[PDB]
């Protein structure tokens, strides 16, 4: 086995690693490719995401050429720190995970004819600015950028390994999404100019869908039924003014809970989104059939119901029993055309 | 209302240098893609150039290299430099505005577009 | 004095970055798990966490010894100047080895060469659970452990003892689940970059009902039983008669609100949200019924009360059988 | 000084314990409990600061000198050999490091090494909540080596083993220490025999809090509803009413019990509490529907009943759950 | 190889401990920041996070080389070789150099000698915030760039560019904030130790009104507006003005729960208390008045229709009086 | 600066760190002096407030004498891991941070005699146990000890700077309080006991009054117009059954929940505090006056009201009129003149 110690040892004899392989001769040109092992949640109040990826570099080393009984060394992950490794970061990323249970989850494999291949299992959390005027109903375009920090594009330049739209894989039974859907994604790569000087910047975007069977079941269903609710009132006698007014007040105390409660869970934004309007409209309905009886109230002349002469069925409840459930049946097929 | 209208264009000798300009008024572009499109006559709109939020510059490959992309957050406009003019760079240029969605090199993606600025090369 | 001589030995050009039988034939690597508990089953996070004793066992040539009739327990640090096995959990999000009041960490030594290298391990695993029957659902969350760079050419995994490789599973207790069994799983991933061992962990989870009869199905049940009160009142309590449905319907949301507060946001319907639905739809159905009394005997009476003595046995009478067939789908 | 410290490592060899192959290294233990930490009784767990001190001979330590006593820092912990002492039970457990390494390391001159470091532990108590908020534990706190066994490691709690301090600047808010009790028993695992050292920490719980959150309100409620029982039955808006908003917040009453409570599957006392003034304010509503359905159609006289009934009902279950609850 | 001998001449007898020209003129620290993101800007934890790239350029005589052309950028590694300034902030509560895929640090040499250091920092630097005009306050976060051992004999800090020193400002979008300004301040600061340099990035933040609108203003304004109709209903009706009355009552601190469950106790009041406590009068007075009516009526009856007619007018001329001279104080 | 280096490099050599200065000859003598730069917040669940410090230590150690061009040597606090220095920790504190960003916020220097000037910036955790019996009314001293962990007083003894109480200072505008204010500081000295030996310890005691206006604008007003909104019924005719009904139960529902809340901002403690004994004596007061009303409603003969014989007026009403709120006013005159 000391055959391979000594191969070792001459690679990192007068190595320097503080050099970057061809400096001040080419361009470092680094090949990357990404396989996403899980797509993790997405958090829409901080606006982020998460996801576990083996992140895989490879580049050519002419230092590290070799000859010997294989023609490659699966090293111990130790054996990176030893020599120059890219200095990739994630643009938009927030607060990341390069995991090491049980040992640094890094592999190292040097070709006999220089070339590394460099892979690392990690956990990014990434900045996906949200644009929720459409919410619960958007769609999200998460983007995932990396790039060298120090080195500029006449250093260093990243290219994807294979194809673009096959350097990123994305596992098949990985989804940890709760409310969203990955329907797919767009392999790019662009170029940042900063202070420092120009870099390249290669680019992912997961297009991600957000489900509304939550939002329908939680906000929507019960935000009808309050409605629905509140125009039961029209089908009692105008004589039942403590049974009229319970209906108007409870219902719009209900609507009331719901809109404050709405949007607990996202951003506060100064705009205002599709759920906002639907709530907003179920509450003018709500508000209106309590306005409704008032005006129905103030028209009932006796204080008895029908068992001398007694009082008429309103016709402001009569039509109400018809405006109110249309006009409503009108709102919900134009919202749901507008944003579906 | 949202509106993006172009600036610069015209005639141009081959080779000279033009600067087209785009302002944007009625929403505030700074968290959205401000992109450039072409349409050659009897052809369809072809991706230019693009700018995100984090100003990383996306660019087709016909164009790369030639023209440039910057992006004024301050004044909610976005600008594209034309250098090394050819005539088969003649067309109607669109500014752009959009999330991204499905890819920000296809037209669908964006939202908002400009009228068009016209922009010929006469040899 | 000579223990330590030979110690002295075996790390002298000892190359750590290079795996035993490095030109040869693959490792074998055997592990067994010994769990100390398991805690914080979150639905909300869609993980669990686990702490375990983690021990791998395998054989290095270049740490055989002879003279000393010991298996040598070394101090934890010489961990770090022997080749160790690159095993991870690939479906782990956060963990940690204990290191109170030293790094929870052993290395023994056998004199024949067999390392066996324990680690205290805390490990929070995802664990997507399908809540489309909670709370009466069976959960199944894996441990997956694997090799990073080593493939099958390399390395090979195997569980240590066959199926008593893992011990201390009948002592753990989960408030909200108990354990019905576990599984050992040996096979092999193929990534782009090889094929790897991987050894698999797997517990089924069967979730207590007895907290949710108590905390939403008993006070659904009786709400939606109070809801039939009002078919017993005169007709003409409109106050009386209103103010009753009215405050079921609201009863049902506070009892919906406090559980939903407590999950995650998924998009389909639970079990429970079966149930509450329909104890919803009975509470908006009795509130229905006395606006039809109302409507009949005052929108038309220019028979009243046949209506309530239909629903004092229609709505007992379904309710019951919503019940019946609730729980015969379900348990 | 110098010397002495240059001589006493030269030579020597901190991977290997003191006296092996020869006899198992015997260490004497002493805990100095600074502090018990608050009890959380959904992870099943508790904090404690303590003092660990732990005593053994090394041989190879020992030195002639006219001084009898070495007094140094933290910077000689790590070059000499160290027990790997670990808690067993314990979910997280971090040293101190503000502003230097918390620890203290002193060698007698007949070799003898005295080790202390200061330590915070969350550990694990699984705690058995029947009878919650009347509930005593006993939690533990359980340490032994992690790759000794038996053989080359023992244990032995010392004269005065594990100490306490004022038991009031303690964040122990719902229980107050009763007592506590050190244990040592083996052990066996899958890779040998190990000495387990158990220090048992006895907890009674105050009941004072959960009276005032949950006894009291949940009481009130239940005289709330018998105040029906005077109002003249033909106002039956005021009778239903008063009713069913007295269920509805017992429901809420209910779920704000258990709050704090990991989400068990048996009956505590607190539940069985909260589910008896449940019945109470249920059977309250039905005795109104019931006279007011056979009045509008001896019973007519049901309120008079009810009146003396229900308070003399619900104060014979207050004295069964009282009495088996804290004397049986 | 010819670098790789002058990257060791460079560090051969080069001594960490001294700051460049450490027994004479203070060594000048030109610093830029390019803002990456503003978030969490929290007035309960009173503090706000921000990502930046923190660059630091400094002139060190020890490091200036010759031959070769290029600006050598080197591993991040060798910063540790090197003396970098002991720049802290002095108002970072919680701060980290992001570490993935390596540490987020770069050094730069060139010929002369000068040194480019850049670090990736998330940082969350307290803001304390005063609310008394909440939600219509303007905020003014700073970040507070100090010397910690060296004082201005030793040490001198200045933003490189002047105002273009820090970029990014206009990119940054906060959902609840607008960025009115920020500004750059060169200043010293003494301690007992002596007088250090300190540099300081100050931003001004508005709140944005928009989610307060639909969030407690507008219900606070229907529920009071709702409040009047009992003013159009008859003096005999007890039991639908007390219902209507004390339901608005119970409403307002409906709202009031949720909106204080968000915010720090403050022992002050907001704005937006302001606001609540003045729609609960309104809410309270309707129902006051009832009781006044009803009292006249039924207490002194052994005119009625005027105070609810009188009321009709009065409650919301004073109403929209009340938002006349709140909305002038504050916007 | 060769010279420097050379300085630097003799006063290293042979140099023990190991070794306390004037070990077997004297007691190492440390004069402490704390800056607070900000006196963080006081959290009351977990019993503990936060502090931002400057912690400065001095001493002598005869064996760092030089003698150069330069009086103090103001070095990098690398160089601070290379010599002695005191081991001083903070016995009530529980999850301190040194901060390390952008280096260790260190500072060493070192003057031509042996003087050693040793400060570094922390955030400190101290154990601060409250007694809050008088809450929200109350006031606390939260203490801060320190001394050597592993030197007994005949070996290390600590001293502050200047007199002590100028030897802690607290920054003009670092207050980050919001429920409290900070009154002043108590400074002194005193020796522990222990198993190991005698210690040193250096006891700050910080005094703290809590701010009451939180509590009076989401509590106590509250409470106080539930007490006044339950007595309005007694203005009702007696005929009003339902309206009366509903003032007693909503009230009393209100103050359900006004108990239960109020304790959530404190730790789960077993005794009642000032702001109990307020909600319970409104309890009292509001749930009397739905008692008050059932006894009038007994009375009542007639189930009609004022437009045949009526009822009279109740002498209860009458007299409940004039002895609720009057007792209510005595009650918060009581209140209020023993806590404040
Ligand atoms: C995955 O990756 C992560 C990230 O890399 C790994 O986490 C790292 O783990 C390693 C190994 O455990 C740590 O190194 C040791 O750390 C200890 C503890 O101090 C560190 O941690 C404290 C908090 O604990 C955190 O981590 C521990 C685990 O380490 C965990 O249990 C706990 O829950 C918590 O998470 C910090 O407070 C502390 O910071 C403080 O101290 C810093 C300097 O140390 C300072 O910069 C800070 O500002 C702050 O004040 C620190 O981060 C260290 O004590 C230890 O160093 C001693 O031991 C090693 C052993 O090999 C030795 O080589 C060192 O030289 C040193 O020993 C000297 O000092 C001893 C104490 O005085 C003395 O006893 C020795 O004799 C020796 O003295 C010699 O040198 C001195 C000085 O030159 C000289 O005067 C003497 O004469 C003599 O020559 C190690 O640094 C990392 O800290 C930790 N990093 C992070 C970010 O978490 C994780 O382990 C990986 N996981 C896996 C599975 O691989
Ligand atoms: C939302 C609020 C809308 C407010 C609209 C307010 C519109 C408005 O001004 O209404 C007044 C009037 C009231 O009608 P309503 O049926 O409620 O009241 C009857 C009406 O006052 C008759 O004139 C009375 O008869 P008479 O002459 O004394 O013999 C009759 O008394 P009696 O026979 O029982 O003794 C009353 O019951 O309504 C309309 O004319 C239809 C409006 C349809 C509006 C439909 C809107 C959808
Ligand atoms: C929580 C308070 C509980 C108080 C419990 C107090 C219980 C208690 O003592 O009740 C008796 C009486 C009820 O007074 P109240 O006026 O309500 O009842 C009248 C009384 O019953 C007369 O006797 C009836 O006339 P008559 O004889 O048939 O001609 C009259 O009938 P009518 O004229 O309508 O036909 C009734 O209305 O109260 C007091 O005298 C003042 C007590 C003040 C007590 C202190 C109040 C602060
Ligand atoms: C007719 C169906 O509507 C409802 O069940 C409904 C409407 N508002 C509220 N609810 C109930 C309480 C509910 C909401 C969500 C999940 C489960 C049950
Ligand atoms: C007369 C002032 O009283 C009130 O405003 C009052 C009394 N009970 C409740 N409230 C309201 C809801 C409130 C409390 C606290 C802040 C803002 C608004
Ligand atoms: C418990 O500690 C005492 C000293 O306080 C000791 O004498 C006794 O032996 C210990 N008990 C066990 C079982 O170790
Ligand atoms: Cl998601
Ligand atoms: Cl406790
Ligand atoms: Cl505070």
């Amino acid at each position: 086995t000391t055959v391979f110690t000594r191969i070792l040892d001459r690679l990192l004899d007068g190595y320097d690693n503080r050099l970057r392989p061809g400096l001040g001769e080419r361009v470092t040109e680094v090949k990357t490719d990404i396989f996403v092992t899980s797509f993790g949640p997405v958090s829409d109040h901080d606006m982020e995401y998460t996801i576990d990826v083996f992140f895989r570099q490879s580049w050519k080393d002419e230092r590290l050429k070799f000859k010997g009984p294989m023609t490659v060394l699966r090293l111990n992950n130790l054996m990176a720190s030893k020599i120059w490794t890219p200095d990739t970061f994630f643009h938009n990323g927030k607060k990341s995970v390069a995991h090491n249970m049980t040992m640094p989850n890094k592999l190292l494999r040097i070709t006999e004819d220089g070339t590394l291949l460099y892979t690392m299992r990690l956990t990014v959390r990434a900045e996906c600015p949200m644009h929720l005027e459409d919410f619960p109903m958007d769609a999200h375009a998460c983007p995932l950028k990396f790039g060298s920090y120090a080195y500029t594009r006449a250093e260093v330049v990243y290219e994807w390994t294979r194809e673009p739209a096959r350097s990123v894989v994305v596992a098949e039974d990985g989804s940890r999404l709760n409310q969203y859907d990955l329907l797919g994604q767009t392999v790019d790569s662009g170029i940042v100019q900063s202070s420092t000087g120009e870099y390249v910047v290669m680019t992912t975007h997961f297009h991600l869908k957000r489900k509304i069977g939550y939002f329908v079941i939680q906000t929507y269903l019960p935000c009808i039924m309050t409605v629905i609710l509140s125009q039961v009132s029209f089908w009692l006698n105008r004589e039942s003014v403590p049974a009229r007014t319970v209906f108007g007040v409870t219902t719009v105390l209900t609507m009331t809970t719901l809109s404050i409660s709405a949007r607990n869970s996202l951003p506060k934004v100064a705009y205002a989104t599709a759920m906002d309007w639907f709530i907003a409209v179920c509450y003018a309905f709500v508000f209106s059939a309590l306005i409704e009886f008032a005006t129905v109230n103030y028209f009932t002349k006796r204080g008895y119901a029908w068992d001398k002469t007694f009082n008429s069925v309103s016709k402001i409840d009569r039509l109400s029993r018809i405006a109110f459930p249309l006009l409503f049946g009108i709102f919900n097929l134009v919202y749901w055309a507008t944003y579906l | 209302q949202v509106q993006l209208q172009e600036s610069g264009g015209g005639l141009v000798q081959k080779y000279g240098s033009l600067r087209v300009s785009c302002a944007a008024s009625g929403r505030t572009f700074t968290t959205y893609i401000m992109a450039w499109f072409r349409q050659a006559p009897g052809k369809e709109r072809e991706f230019l150039a693009a700018m995100d939020q984090g100003r990383i510059q996306y660019y087709g490959d016909s164009v790369r290299g030639r023209f440039t992309i910057s992006r004024d957050y301050a004044k909610n406009s976005v600008d594209l430099q034309l250098d090394g003019l050819r005539p088969e760079d003649t067309a109607v240029y669109y500014c752009a505005a959009g999330a991204g969605f499905w890819g920000l090199r296809t037209a669908s993606s964006y939202h908002y577009w400009g009228q068009g600025t016209q922009v010929t090369v006469s040899s | 004095s000579f223990v330590k001589e030979t110690v002295d030995k075996l790390l002298k050009g000892y190359d750590i970055r290079l795996r035993p039988d490095f030109g040869g034939p693959p490792v074998c690597v055997g592990m067994n798990i010994d769990i100390a508990s398991i805690d914080m089953v979150s639905e909300v996070n869609m993980d669990y966490t686990l702490t375990m004793y983690f021990q791998q066992y395998w054989r290095d040539k270049r740490l055989a010894y002879s003279g000393i009739p010991l298996n040598l327990t070394l101090d934890n640090r010489v961990a770090d100047q022997l080749w160790v096995p690159d095993t991870y959990f690939l479906n782990d999000k956060k963990s940690f080895v204990h290191g109170v009041t030293v790094k929870n960490r052993m290395i023994r030594l056998h004199p024949d060469g067999t390392v066996l290298y324990g680690l205290r391990i805390t490990t929070t695993a995802a664990c997507m659970m399908d809540l489309r029957r909670y709370p009466l659902d069976e959960q199944n969350c894996t441990l997956e452990i694997e090799s990073y760079g080593y493939t099958t050419d390399d390395i090979e995994f195997y569980w240590r003892g066959g199926d008593k490789a893992v011990t201390g599973v009948e002592r753990i207790e989960l408030p909200q689940f108990s354990i019905v069994e576990h599984r050992l799983v040996s096979r092999n991933v193929v990534f782009a970059t090889g094929a790897y061992p991987r050894l698999s962990l797997s517990f089924r989870l069967k979730r207590n009902i007895g907290y949710f009869i108590l905390q939403t199905y008993m006070p659904s049940i009786l709400i939606t039983i109070l809801s039939w009160v009002s078919f017993w009142i005169n007709y003409d309590a409109s106050a009386a008669r209103v103010a009753l449905g009215i405050t079921t319907v609201l009863t049902m949301t506070t009892i919906n609100t406090h559980l939903r507060e407590t999950l995650p946001k998924i998009p389909y319907v639970k079990a429970i949200d079966m149930y509450l639905m329909g104890c919803f739809v009975f509470v908006f159905l009795a509130l229905l019924e006395y606006a039809f009394v109302n409507y009949i005997f005052f929108g038309r009476g220019p028979d009243v009360n046949a209506i309530d003595r239909w629903s004092r046995i229609v709505f007992p009478f379904t309710f019951s059988l919503f019940n019946l067939v609730y729980w015969l789908y379900y348990v | 000084v110098t010397v002495i410290l240059n001589n006493l490592l030269e030579g020597y060899d901190n991977k290997l314990r003191p006296d092996i192959g020869v006899k198992p290294t015997l260490i004497h233990t002493d805990m100095y409990v600074n502090s018990i930490g608050p009890v959380n009784a959904i992870n099943m767990e508790y904090t404690i600061d303590i003092f660990f001190a732990q005593t053994w001979y090394d041989r190879r330590l020992k030195f002639n000198s006219t001084i009898k006593v070495l007094r140094l820092n933290s910077n000689m912990v790590g070059k000499i050999w160290i027990p790997d002492t670990f808690f067993r039970n314990s979910k997280k457990a971090d040293a101190h490091w503000i502003t230097t390494p918390n620890r203290m390391l002193r060698i007698w001159n007949d070799g003898r090494v005295l080790y202390t470091l200061r330590l915070t532990i969350d550990a694990e108590c699984q705690l058995q909540l029947h009878n919650f908020p009347m509930d005593e534990h006993s939690c533990p706190l359980e340490f032994s080596s992690y790759g000794y066994p038996r053989e080359e490691i023992v244990y032995q709690w010392k004269r005065s083993s594990v100490e306490v301090g004022d038991t009031r600047s303690w964040r122990l808010y719902q229980f107050s220490f009763v007592g506590l009790r050190n244990t040592t028993e083996v052990v066996k695992t899958t890779s040998g025999d190990y000495v387990v050292m158990s220090v048992y920490f006895d907890l009674s719980r105050r009941m004072g809090y959960f009276t005032i959150q949950t006894y009291i309100p949940c009481t009130l409620i239940v005289v709330l509803s018998w105040v029906s029982f005077w109002i003249n039955k033909d106002a039956v808006p005021a009778r239903t009413s008063l009713g069913i908003t007295t269920v509805l917040t017992m429901t809420t009453l209910s779920t704000i019990a258990r709050k704090s409570l990991p989400k068990v599957s048996y009956v505590t006392a607190m539940d069985l509490f909260v589910s008896v003034c449940f019945i109470f304010v249920f059977s309250a509503l039905v005795e109104y529907g019931t006279l007011h359905y056979f009045v509008s159609n001896r019973i007519a006289k049901m309120d008079s009943y009810a009146r003396i009934f229900f308070p003399t009902a619900f104060c014979l279950f207050n004295l069964v759950y009282w009495v088996s609850y804290l004397y049986l």
